[PDB]
């Protein structure tokens, strides 16, 4: 027998239902969702940190001539200089001291700590939601990995179940995003090759071993002044550097609906928004017929002190009159009424206590043993405690939300003026019938 | 020092410094009763609910106002349909329920 029922997508959260067959005892059904992995696919777009800015030795031919030459490095500088006659330790280094050209040379390569400072930017896709499940029916309880996507079944060992799709469609990572030492970001990095100097991505590789750097750090070779030998050069900060300083908030500390941002791969974990609709091939083999469950001739339900909080605020009694000893599962039928067990042993006769948490004013919900339902009606107080460390497992309803007196209020106030407007019609339409027969 | 945060049912997570996160949700602990007189039930869905509730107090204002005018404009309507026939004639023996039923 297969059983749809659509959860609420909240970790951790017990959701409770009863199964209930042509002619075989009800069998309870509660579905908690253990974890949740909302990862997408990426792929590498680049690698950047901190350039090493290194500097080529000058060369010098000074009464022959230099040519700058091409070659592939990183941000590549190339400069060809004049009169210069430089001196090292001696006071000369150079015969023909006019016509001195001399080569400067100039580029930029990894810096030797990236191996471990270093971020990686990525693009992702549409986003894949993969839910951990634990699901007890009857007395059998079993763990499963499923995918929410509405095709894709988990399966243990006797039992299939098929999950989503997720009722709105959501994803904390933008289309671009940044990983830094486990901490994501999303910003909207350059796209390869299109490097700008003093920001993030000036440097760029397919990885840390790469060859083929390509940088553009707007480095400018100047004209040596000073005799001694050297070479002066002005180029922009690190643009990792200035990224660092302000990057902001990861997404870890910023991801909306309270969920853990994980790497390796990038997932996002536990975490609640929507609902999942799912159905459940149940085992024949699970359900045993009426005729061996027992049945309950009478009971009747009175609610202790009840409370509408987060937690398992209130407490009702069944007071039961059976026919044999087992193991009756118990429900709430109510959406606005969630009990704490499932399955109780059952006496010929005695009473039972139940705990539930309800988000309404009013405990005016039905309570089914054996399948046999009862009304528990009773008044609910505000809550004393106004924070409190679980989160809520019933969501709030409308209809159900209102007190009863204050229904009755509303009700009143509003058949009065029905009352008022049914009055005045009947009265003109009287007059009406009466002025015809009379004119 | 002291830092105020608001919590919704939602609820809200905070880190300080380097201990775990905390997580914390939020009652409908309001102050009034849902079960009580007329103005702690609006006190109380007041608090929890401003808009909501002033939406329905406004839609009951409006209801029974139109109500009292309609009920008005109907016995006034009744009044000129049962006596303008009797104003317009001599010696209006009116039996005296109509009038008395209508006039206030």
């Amino acid at each position: 027998f297969e059983h749809a029922t659509t959860v609420p997508n909240v970790p951790g959260i017990p959701y409770k239902a009863l199964v209930e067959r042509a002619g075989y005892a009800p069998l309870n059904l509660e579905i908690t969702v253990v974890s949740s992995e909302l990862t997408p696919s990426t792929n590498k777009e680049y690698v950047t940190c901190r350039f090493h800015t290194v500097i080529p030795s000058p060369q010098v031919k000074c009464c022959g001539s230099l040519e700058c030459k091409a070659s592939s490095k990183a941000d590549y500088t190339c400069r060809v200089f004049g009169g210069v006659y430089p001196f090292m330790w001696g006071g000369a280094q150079c015969f023909c001291d006019s016509e001195n050209t001399q080569l400067s040379e100039a580029y930029v390569e990894f810096a030797p700590d990236c191996t471990i400072d270093h971020a990686v930017a990525l693009k992702v896709h549409t986003a894949a939601l993969k839910v951990g499940l634990r699901i007890v029916y009857g007395n059998t309880t079993a763990h499963l990995d499923t995918f929410v996507n509405g095709v894709t079944p988990g399966s243990s060992r006797d039992l299939k179940v098929i999950a989503g799709p997720i009722s709105a469609a959501f994803s904390p990572f933008d289309h671009k995003v940044v990983i830094r030492k486990g901490l994501v970001y999303n910003y909207d990095f350059p796209e390869y090759g299109a490097m700008k100097p003093g920001a993030f991505g000036d440097i760029q590789a397919s990885s840390l071993d790469a060859t083929d750097i390509v940088a553009r750090t707007d480095i400018r070779l100047l004209k040596p002044s000073v005799k001694n030998i050297h070479v002066p050069y002005t180029q922009a900060v690190s643009g990792y550097e200035m990224w660092k300083n302000n990057s902001g908030r990861p997404l870890q500390e910023t991801a909306p609906f309270g969920c853990k941002i994980e790497v390796e791969p990038l997932r996002a974990s536990n975490c609640a928004y929507g609902h999942i609709p799912i159905s459940i091939d149940i085992p024949d083999a699970a359900f045993v017929r009426s005729s061996e469950s027992p049945t309950i001739l009478e009971v009747s339900c009175t609610v202790a002190d009840c409370i509408y909080s987060a937690d398992f605020g209130g407490s009702l009694t069944l007071q039961y009159k059976a026919d044999r000893e087992g193991h009756c599962p118990v429900h709430s039928h109510s959406t606005t009424a969630v009990l704490k067990e499932a399955t109780t042993h059952v006496t010929a006769v005695g009473s039972i206590t139940l705990h539930f948490s309800t988000s309404s004013p009013q405990a005016n919900f039905i309570v089914s043993l054996c399948g046999k339902k009862t009304t528990c009606n009773a008044e609910c107080k505000p809550p004393a405690d106004h924070i409190i460390g679980e989160p809520h497992k019933v969501d709030q309803e409308f209809q159900a939300a209102v007190s009863k007196t204050s229904w009755n209020w509303l009700l009143a106030l509003f058949g009065g003026a029905s009352s008022l407007i049914v009055v005045g019609l009947i009265v003109l339409v009287c007059s009406s019938m009466l002025i015809n027969t009379r004119r | 020092t002291s830092r105020n945060f608001s919590v919704g049912r939602e609820g809200l997570e905070y880190v300080w410094g380097n201990h775990e996160p905390v997580r914390v949700w939020a009652q409908e602990s309001a102050p009034g009763d849902p079960h009580g007189w007329p103005h702690e039930i609006i006190i109380h869905y007041y608090h929890r609910h401003p808009v909501y509730t002033v939406i329905v107090l406004c839609g009951v204002a409006l209801a029974i106002l139109v109500g009292t005018a309609s009920s008005a404009a109907c016995i006034a309507k009744a009044r000129r349909d049962c006596l303008t026939p009797y104003a317009l004639a001599p010696n209006a023996t009116v039996p005296t329920a109509l009038a008395v039923l209508c006039c206030i």
